[PDB]
């Protein structure tokens, strides 16, 4: 009993992320699937620590 | 860290709480955060970063700085105000965050 | 006597790619790929899906004797089945236009 | 329904060890740092340990120094203080704190805006 | 891209955990770190608006994406794999060159942003602290705790000290 | 991106009407608002280049996106609707994301534009003039509208006003 | 975008044929090109990574475009044309736009590169060096070719020519 | 392309009176409107302009404080109101657009579509 | 802003108007348009930012500052040049637009 | 690999043309060089072109007599000798340089190098 | 450019050949590539830009700069490492790329 937006054969996605590395087949509102191994953004500097 | 041990305010009036360093100035880098504390319950968040109001905080609350000093301002004292309240002060160079003393306030 | 301008390092291991070089490593970054589930069957737009264990489409809809158990449900958002359900067409037959009826069958008001 | 658990805590003997767990339900537990605070029967707020949210950063206070190691572990959303040479002073209510992260950046100065109910310890023969 | 992170700042400081960018001064009172609130609130305020216009700019309508189709029906699931691949492959691509070219401009906005902070102090004292280089300036008069905070705040006064920095420089 | 749009120079200029940059100078003669004509025009030329590239780029055949299925064809309908679907959904967040990345990009480019002027003029008046901050230039020489006009040419006579320069100095 | 490439250096150098920026000297010992091997080769790499990034990051699965449908089957064509339509109009804006901001990125990295180094050696030689405009430097004291080899390496000794450079200043 | 003015006519001395100005064939919302009138026998003289959205609004020293100029993008329509008009105000107005790029709108820009004009008398 | 009155040319040959200011000096800045009228069809553009000419315009109308004053040059004058010239400045320091008295060309 | 072809007996003040064809490679993203080895004596740099062969330089040596020129869609590259003296009977070689995607430039490293032909200008 | 006509040296050694100018210094912008070739085998690059080696060139193989010359040393010497060695260097005066006279290895 559990309420989510996205589903999977193997599970279900909660989560707002646009983009999604699960299954390319799903039911409801899901992110878009990709065949990227990562998305990651960068919010911060380069880390460069003396 | 340096508190006034305890301070007393009439229902309905206006009062001040100070938070002060024992040998310097407290200035918006210290970042001063004000927290109350039922005698039993874990404390609440009141004010941060000296003029910010978390979520179902009252209007009445307010914070600024006097001078040398961070200012907690209580405008209209209810009844539910009677608690501790504690600042914290972020001091750079040992790299800690150092809580004060401790104020009793009475309604 | 001195003031110099400079910025914030810390001990964070986060990686990122970037068009110009590959693999920096970066004081805070965030997450647009989601590649983990929760591993349940939840409910989607408010509605339950409608369980056919150890059932097929054909089965449940034609009225298999051993896959009567099944709750009477007034509705279901999607149906979940099983791969190679056993219990379909107890006697042997061809199902007409059988996936234009699992289709129209997936979601019912 | 965000909220902190602490548990780990009891009477233990002056030169013993002890190990407080803060489990977080309700909010992503790998993205706010994680402080301890304590606060003797009748005194003050004390600030003692903080760690960043990946843990590679860690922060004492000067009189826990060298005893207190904080460590989290992200994968089971609890964060743990092992608390070493434990002394009569020690005796205190243990509070975990999370601090109010923004979506971009997370710093050591983030305001303690989650407290959890607390933990007793207690120190004695 | 502006020559500040890796430019004439070759290293970050781990000592200022309050910001992204800030002053580091040195006086006879002490020494310690401090963060620029404006700069880093500003840069905080972009950076948050950037992921947010990537994340929520993507709005997904009800749908299901698995069709059955018989042994006879091959053209249509041939048809129907063509266009899954075909958004699968524009989607991908689109990820992940955006993701590359705001990595870029993420980077570039922070270069910008920590030289932009190194020209505004430069300009405030003139002749009245030398550079030694490396992103710090050497004061030529006695400098306290409220003319750094001036100068940190943006009200600093040059005509104060303009005479006793000029018998030492 | 380059502090000068609203960095050293705080804002803008509504007496200026006949151009997106330009000069305010003041000597005996009077005082008056001029823009760069070479500046505004290339300026004019970027964005104009910009927006055709954008607009001018889609080009589209001659197709019909209506289609008519019967009850007992479900399976092309719902093909039919995710196709179209996902068309949207992609053309929808590229424009989304295209719009917003290139209003970064124009107002960057008018800031450097901005910059670029003003260290052109730096350049020209290398001690002769004293910076004041807020975008302007005071000479140590007296300067008439020839040498205004000099100035925002391109031809500045530097070893002309040198020695009233150094004298005033 | 950083007034280099075409600001206040006009024209590149056809002599120097070993690199994209450089240096070009003038002593008693000699004149000759040099070029940067530093920042060539940090530009090439970081252009062979976006190049590599454009191309690579395609990758696409075994599909055929071509299909058959009868005559009483127009509808089928008709939604297979949309969807290769659809698809080639996006792959088309997509690449065209691409191609175009990379390329107007690429010459603002090239001109970042220019001023970077010209402020590196701006930097370096503070006030031992005039300043001719052209991004030329003319130095107050002999520099031979040990002086220029440090010059160009990173490695200048200011204090050794300090009192020379007084001398003619 | 074409501009069109209406109004005008004899009017008292101390009266007042609209001149209206419809564009047709291009865009209205993207240029500037000016207004010029020629006496009988006399040069032109500027009168008035408005910006594309109406927030600016420029003026001669001659007509400052009597006339108004406002726009109507939707209709298509730019408006010149006249008050307080004494006999020196007998011309011929007309409405000139200003040729501007697509990409920027500006105050300077050139008066290269005209209209036939219309023509006021203010007399008793 | 001062025109000649009147000035004529012969068939074929070159005349230069002249737009001058009362105190001061015609220069880029002031974006001089020049107008051809003829009694009583509206006013029709013919030069603008001294140089730019639109199209349907004959090549042979020219535009440049000769000095303080702005020049409009027609080399080859026709018969249907025979009109009146008027010529835009733009002021910035009251912010106006002023044209010229006009001047009457008379082809001979 | 590269092959060289098109020498042999020249009298003096002779002509001769020489071409290279480079097969499992670019032709176009390369620089070419020439360079010539006498029997008992060392390597000479000749010549180069540039990729598109927009760029042509040369030794003080053979300045002025000799004249490299590229032909990319028959993948080839041409050296024309004119007025041949006694001094080039060598072995001429063709030398590609090591050429970046991104850039090719006139200092690329020689990495292949063609078999070579021997020229012998004698009577 | 010139070079040393001949040296030798035993099996398992240490040999370094220079390449130097006839007037001047040599250094990294003069970009010294060295060739080894057999009498009767086109040359085989072994080091360019004076630390760059192709692939397959045995690890032995070093370059370097050292006092204005460029140095090619190999550690180690093998019976197929008998040949003669050219140093190739730039000039951007005249511009060209000039071979060294050339050296003969004895092992």
């Amino acid at each position: 009993e559990c309420d989510a937006k996205c589903q999977t054969p193997q599970g279900a996605i909660n989560s707002s992320l646009p983009f999604q590395n699960v299954h390319p087949v799903t039911i409801g509102e899901c992110p878009k699937y990709v065949r990227s191994a990562k998305l990651r953004m960068v919010t911060g500097l380069r880390n460069i620590p003396s | 860290v340096i508190q006034e041990p305890a301070m007393s305010v009439s229902l309905g009036g206006t009062v001040t709480l100070t938070c002060a360093f024992t040998s310097g100035s407290v200035t918006s880098s210290n970042y001063p955060s004000w927290f109350q504390q039922t005698p039993g319950q874990p404390p609440r968040l009141m004010i941060y970063k000296t003029n910010n109001r978390p979520t179902g905080v009252p209007s009445r609350f307010s914070g600024a700085i006097s001078g040398n000093k961070a200012a907690l301002t209580i405008t209209g004292a209810q009844a539910n105000d009677e608690a501790d309240y504690f600042c914290n002060l972020y001091k750079s160079s040992p790299i800690a965050l150092i809580f004060g003393g401790g104020t009793h306030l009475t309604v | 006597d001195t003031i110099c301008i400079g910025y914030h390092a810390n001990n964070s291991t986060d990686t990122v790619d970037t068009v110009l070089e590959k693999n920096v490593t970066v004081t805070h970054s965030v997450n647009l790929l989601e590649d983990s589930h929760n591993g349940k069957l939840c409910l989607l737009k408010g509605i339950a899906p409608l369980q056919l264990g150890n059932c097929s489409v054909a089965g449940w809809i034609l009225g298999n004797p051993e896959c009567e158990l099944l709750i009477s449900r007034e509705s279901w958002s999607y149906i979940v089945e099983k791969p190679n359900p056993e219990n379909g067409t107890c006697y042997p037959g061809h199902f007409a236009d059988y996936e234009e009826l699992r289709e129209q069958l997936s979601s019912v008001s | 329904e965000e909220k902190l658990v602490e548990s780990g805590g009891g009477l233990v003997q002056p030169g013993g060890s002890l190990r407080l767990s803060c489990v977080g339900s309700g909010f992503t537990f790998s993205s706010t740092y994680i402080n301890w605070v304590r606060q003797a029967p009748g005194k003050g707020l004390e600030w003692l340990a903080s760690i960043s949210t990946s843990g590679g950063s860690t922060y004492y206070a000067d009189s826990v120094k060298g005893r207190f190691t904080i460590s989290r572990d992200n994968s089971q959303n609890t964060a743990y203080l092992q608390m070493n040479s434990l002394r009569t002073e020690d005796t205190a209510r243990y509070y975990s704190a999370r601090g109010r992260a923004a979506l971009v950046a997370t710093f050591f100065t983030d305001p303690m805006d989650l407290w959890g109910p607390g933990v007793e310890v207690v120190v004695s023969s | 891209l502006f020559g500040a992170i890796a430019g004439f700042i070759e290293g970050g400081w781990t000592g200022m955990v309050d910001g992204w960018y800030g002053y580091h001064h040195q006086n006879e009172q002490g020494s310690g770190y401090a963060a620029d609130q404006k700069s880093t609130q500003n840069a905080i305020n972009g950076i948050t608006n950037k992921v947010n216009s990537v994340i929520e700019k993507m709005n997904t309508q009800f749908t299901a994406v698995g069709k059955e189709f018989n042994k006879l029906e091959r053209r249509m699931e041939n048809l129907n794999k063509k266009v899954d691949d075909g958004f699968i492959d524009i989607w991908t691509y689109n990820a992940e060159l955006l993701v590359l070219l705001e990595n870029e401009r993420t980077l570039d906005f922070h270069d910008s942003n920590v030289k932009n902070l190194y020209e505004k102090v430069k300009s405030q004292l003139k002749n009245n602290a030398k550079e030694i280089g490396n992103g710090c300036f050497e004061f030529y008069h006695k400098c306290n705790d409220e003319c750094m905070e001036s100068v940190k705040n943006g009200t600093y006064d040059y005509p104060k000290y303009s005479e006793e920095s000029k018998l030492n420089r």
